[PDB]
């Protein structure tokens, strides 16, 4: 039950012949999947590791410059000579300057100048890469079995948290009294770690995308270096000062953390302080009820008094949960809950926590539900002592869609062709959007890279403009589709 | 300066929110705004530029939004 | 970002050379350059729409520089 | 003789009604004067020095946040206060987390939390000020002697250094033997001090634009503040990450020298240790040759052998400077020094080293003539014992033409207005070409400031091509022109 | 009497007011001048000495490699590290070999490869320069003073050598019997030192284009090295070989001696061991006759017989030279010797060695005479013994006029301009058509500057076709004059 | 290799015999001969590539001549 109270949260409904659905895990948020006659579970991706991490490149953020050196030589007599030149560990850079009898020089022109410096680095910032089969993902199942601290408690004692690793596509958690839950996910698909970095400057880090980690313009090394003194674009962060053309001077310039903190902006911060820990992306997989049994299946009804030891409180997805207290005999029963219309002629609520149980009398018991829309009655126990409650849901079923479909179309932003398998049960149609997506998004990812979401705006609005006013209406609606796809990406985009 | 290519548009992103995404995602325009109010001279010379050079009215807004936007982060 | 304000087109510029003159001069370029090799895909984008909006060849090549520098200038 | 050697130095012919001439000094720049009856004398200006600066703001370039507290409040209980939040020197963020059983809260929803961490700043940069009347400018004034140890020389103890203030523009100097030369300087109306800032970052100095500096995103200091406990922008350099609704936490980001350096690309950098020193920017001064006279004109012709101990070397300038010790009889003599043809039946080019005299038999003089494009020789001395000095300039005058045409167009560009005090007699259609170029640059500079060289460019293209193409010839012709100038600025700007 | 025998010799005849002619010398030609009252003296400038070279460039003909090593790293990890690398003595190159499983490597793809390698010069061509005042050529002038074994004589003690340098526009020689002959070579036009660059390899040396030496493509250094061995673009003088893409190995071309040697096919040989002596180029001089007698014109008449004793002999122009023994008494007397026709009615020749004179009794004296075109009689003493010896010159006056023709057109496509300044006394016509000249020649040298003479001839070729295939009679006839002229040029080039 | 940059019209060039004029004349004459001698097939395709792309007689010419001289110099 630790998926009730996170605003991110997603319900799975049923499961493919076979009894098997595949879901994609994102960081915060977890997936409640339901299924007739199973246990309703809670799955939650909580950590991503990557182990055995290569060092890809470094670069210098912080210099410092010694040894400065400076020799001149006559104008029309070629170019100066220093010995320090042949190090590479010396910034040199060739100007010319004023010479005459004045400078000690015979002749009258400029004369060529050269000035060098010893490039020490203080401050590395290395960039590592980890190949895809060193993931570790790591979930955590948590049953809705009804347990008085399981309703949002995050720690341990309530689910199995299981690793999944590219080296066994099969992970199997029996959970204790809900059978065994086989999981096939997919840990090569989420993310791609052969196209991108783990940047870590000082003590934080971020997961960069590599060809613009190796674009960055600092000095750098190869990673490959045991000495650390061969610095490439020393360059980038010296300045060769020539103020009024009669000599030259070297300056360290400054450090470029905070500028690298401004350029970092648009990543994710991750945990590379110990193991990289990274807690964004997702992981696709298959879930496998087979296995699966429901806690209390083969419990006689609770026939006893149930009080409520908590009162409803309504979750930001619109299903209640309430705790609730046996007081009969025959403790290992099931409890009976409806959520009845006000006529209690019908059943009208959908139980979310699918069978309660009383393992312990002296033991509260949560439960989540669905009311419907209006006005509902909860009613718990059996006739003689029924609590009947009586509930109200503001909301209406229009509103319930148009926040499904912003939400789908939210997850389409976030994850593109993986959104298409989120809940999907095989089928046709999920495959042709899924093949029709990634086509798509293939164009539209080529055409948008490396853009800024005022961009994305503007471009979408351009393209929407040109099909309102294009001749061909086969044109103009496939134009204006493309620029209002684009407003709304610019719009969610950057988060 | 590193500052100057930032990782934005790398298509990395996750639901997870970015480095400085609330901090710096309306700089920019901010920043646009700040060298125009500072700099009111080449904004008119930029409209009356966008308004000789386009055609239509949709021609000399878009040249006249494009100039002004290079304008700053140009500089 | 201060990084993000060069203070360039302020003025009082006189014959001494100033911070960082030899750099800052192609800085720019050099990274649009750098932008337009590693996105060629928005560059054939921009060079349709620049071709769809103005009439003229030299609004279209006009509004295609823009275009090219802006986008990566916000980014 | 200091002006020899300098590839920036420029001469001045001619005098007014007064003998006095305007010449603007700038401190890369020699200034070379030349009248009918006055001496050759070498204008620099050598130094500028501001006095009693103060402070305007204190910027933060690196800072580091302690004492971290976080407050949060129930989903609909409203925002959360901390006892920090009145407190100046803690930096705050307020935002919102799921919420709900799990966290201990009793109710589901986006509850609020605010973050607050006490800034405190290590680095920081003084971005002091200074009133017009403190500053003081120093001219060294070196007339054309021809001793030897005069060519290019800057060590001292050859010239007459005058300092000038705004509150004592004019002064007089006493040159041993030449007169009196007095200077009626105009330093107020050279840089705007009351518009310019002396910024100043670790052992750094940079003349910066005031509101520039003070639209700069940093946090800041009023200038004042002992204590530095209360700064205005710590927004900026902190960045508080809510990555998954349930925490919120705040980083400072780094030390943003790096980011200044880059900030500061196109500002003129000044030495600010040990007085605020400029060697930066023009001082426009007023030259009176009234007092000013010829050193030894009541000489004789020294009728006597010389022997060049220095050979003829050509400047930069198309002028020769050769070194004669003189041999005979009668030292405190007039030396006889002519540029004449093969034939002797011509005078090809003058001496800048007006009225050349030997003060001592043993001290070589050393003369600067300006020789003819052809062949011209270098008679020195009486018919017994004559030398003839064969000599060759490579130069054609309609190459000296357009060079200088280019010269004084680039000081046109840099000084603007004041280009056309550089040497006016104050005449009539110098008058007007001022007051029409400080028309035409007020309104270039509104219309053009704050954008780069290539924007410059590209906006010269424009409106060139807009002339091009045009039915009113008039308008063309115009718009050309405006084009054509603003595409040579934009190519000579960034200097 | 040096000049006779040598296949290039000029006549320069007459004189202007003031008794001074313009002549330019050449090393491989000869200069004869004659006027009236004046001996004939002979010119030839012997050696030029350019002094106190400073080397400009130092370029590398051979090398050789040592302590090879390589290193590599897998696929997508960046590239390799080596130490060596650190230092610029190696000349180093990185390049990509498929690795995977058998390569000891963990995945398969393109790994980087670096290979470096010790880049020692065993053998470099030294490149100097040398200042046009250091320059001194030597001339000797030796009078036709018709002495034994005094014709064609390159030993010396004939005539007085005279070294002119640019210190002294004015060089003076003391020719006993003779006077003084004034000289005022110009040595700053004959030949820019300041734009060629005097290149020595081994034991070879050549007089080449500064900026042609400049351009070499071979590793260099920059001639005020002192450690020598920081050598500069050392890839043109190594190959790195990666024939499969599986292992990168670096090899040393080879001795670029044979292709240096083809490289300066076209630059003028010259000493550069034991002195940077050339013997190249022209000097124009301007000789003074003023203070320039005549010998011996007070001894008397030679009344004695003279016996033949080399009979008479025609040099390569037309001047026949005739050895002669005088036996009579009044040793020191004038040789009596004219050119007359049969009849000896009226004298035809025209005597070149002025005033034969004997002056010890047993030395021959070897007169020289220019006699006409056809029968021509020389006459030598008194009618006791006289001598009449008859003569055929063999020739035309037209035939001696298009020869003439031709020697000066190739004197103009030599000496360029300086052609018109050859046996010049200062005329309107020949200063205009020397201004001319340089224009016409900057335009054409601008026009055909680093073109073989077959695509001079190309060239003139395709012009010529234009011009005579031209609607306008006058662009016709000037491309059509254009293009043989440079038809001409390119015939006559590469000498 | 340093002798495809022969020193040839540089201009020094005085009266006295250059470093291998005599060789150095004819040389390339003879290779271009050479060349046309040892691969005749590349001739042909120029002559008909000349008489192709020239109207007139003499750019026909021209043409056939630049390419045959052109062909050995860049290899
Ligand atoms: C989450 O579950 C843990 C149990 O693992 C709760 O901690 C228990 O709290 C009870 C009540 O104080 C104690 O009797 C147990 O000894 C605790 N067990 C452990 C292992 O700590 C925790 O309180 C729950 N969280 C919430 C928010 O309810
Ligand atoms: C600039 O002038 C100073 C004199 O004021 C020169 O210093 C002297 O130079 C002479 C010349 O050799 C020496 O004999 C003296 O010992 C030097 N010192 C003094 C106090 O006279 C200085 O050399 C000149 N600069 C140059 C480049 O020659
Ligand atoms: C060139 O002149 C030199 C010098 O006048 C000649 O050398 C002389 O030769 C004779 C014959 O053996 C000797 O008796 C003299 O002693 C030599 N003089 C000197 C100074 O060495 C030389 O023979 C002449 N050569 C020609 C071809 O005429
Ligand atoms: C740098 O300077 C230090 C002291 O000034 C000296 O000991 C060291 O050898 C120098 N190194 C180089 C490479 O110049
Ligand atoms: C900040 O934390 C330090 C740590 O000991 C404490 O001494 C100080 O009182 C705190 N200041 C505050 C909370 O303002
Ligand atoms: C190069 O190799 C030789 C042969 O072993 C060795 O003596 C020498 O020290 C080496 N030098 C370098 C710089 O590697």
């Amino acid at each position: 039950m630790r998926c009730i109270g996170i605003s991110n949260r997603d319900f799975v409904e049923g499961v493919s012949g076979g009894s098997w659905v595949d879901i994609v895990l994102e960081h915060g948020s977890c997936v409640t999947t339901m299924a007739k006659n199973k246990p309703t579970l809670d799955f939650e991706l909580i950590k991503t590791e990557a182990k055995h991490p290569a060092t890809l490149r470094k670069y210098c953020i912080e210099a410092k410059l010694t040894n400065t050196t400076t020799a001149s030589r006559c104008p029309t007599q070629g170019e100066p000579s220093l010995n320090e030149e042949q190090d590479k560990r010396f910034v040199c850079k060739h100007s010319m300057v004023d010479r005459g009898w004045g400078n000690g020089c015979g002749l009258f022109g400029k004369g060529g100048i050269v000035t060098c410096a010893m490039f020490t680095c203080k401050k590395n910032m290395e960039g590592k890469i980890v190949q895809p089969e060193n993931l570790e993902y790591t979930i955590v199942i948590t049953p809705h079995s009804g347990e008085e601290n399981a309703v949002g408690n995050d720690t341990g004692k309530h689910g199995k948290e299981i690793k999944v690793t590219p080296q066994s596509s099969i992970t199997e958690a029996e959970l204790t009294g809900y059978g065994t839950v086989t999981m096939e996910c997919s840990p090569r698909t989420g993310l791609d770690f052969n196209e991108m970095v783990l940047l870590q400057m000082e003590n934080k880090a971020w997961l960069v995308h590599r060809q613009w980690f190796l674009d960055l313009p600092l000095p750098w090394l190869p990673g490959a270096d045991t000495q650390g003194s061969n610095w490439i674009q020393k360059e980038t962060l010296v300045t060769f000062k020539n103020p009024h053309a009669k000599k030259q001077d070297v300056v360290v310039l400054g450090s470029q953390e905070g500028a690298m903190h401004t350029a970092l902006t648009g990543a994710t911060e991750i945990q590379m302080s110990s193991g990289n820990l990274l807690f964004t992306g997702h992981l696709k997989c298959r879930l496998r009820m087979d296995k699966l049994q429901l806690k209390g299946m083969s419990y006689s009804m609770c026939t006893g008094k149930f009080k409520v030891v908590k009162e409803i409180a309504e979750t930001q997805h619109g299903t209640i949960v309430i705790r609730v207290q046996y007081e009969g005999d025959g403790s290992p029963c099931k409890i009976p809950f409806e959520i009845m219309d006000l006529e209690k002629r019908h059943v009208l609520g959908r139980l979310i926590t699918v069978n309660p149980i009383v393992t312990e009398k002296d033991s509260p018991v949560n439960i989540e539900a669905e009311p419907p829309f209006g006005d509902s009655y909860i009613i718990i126990g059996v006739e003689p002592g029924q609590l009947k409650l009586s509930w109200f849901k503001k909301g209406s079923s229009i509103g319930q869609m148009f926040e499904t479909t912003m939400r789908g179309a939210k997850r389409m932003a976030i994850l593109g062709d993986t959104a298409w398998d989120f809940g999907s049960l095989g089928g046709v149609f999920t495959s042709i959007g899924k093949a029709l997506h990634q086509v798509f998004g293939a164009i539209y990812g080529a055409a948008f890279s490396g853009v800024s979401w005022t961009m994305k705006i503007l471009i979408g609005v351009v393209i929407t403009w040109i099909g309102m006013n294009s001749r061909s209406t086969s044109l103009s609606v496939s134009l204006v589709l493309v620029g209002v796809v684009t407003l709304y990406l610019g719009v969610m985009v950057q988060a | 300066s590193v500052a100057l290519v930032p990782h934005v548009g790398m298509g990395l992103e996750t639901r997870t929110e970015t480095w400085m995404s609330s901090e710096g995602a309306w700089k920019h325009a901010q920043r646009i705004e700040t060298w125009v109010l500072r700099h009111p001279g080449f904004t008119i010379m930029a409209a009356i530029l966008a308004y000789t050079i386009g055609t239509t009215y949709f021609q000399r807004v878009l040249i006249f939004i494009l100039l002004t936007a290079v304008a700053p982060s140009m500089t």
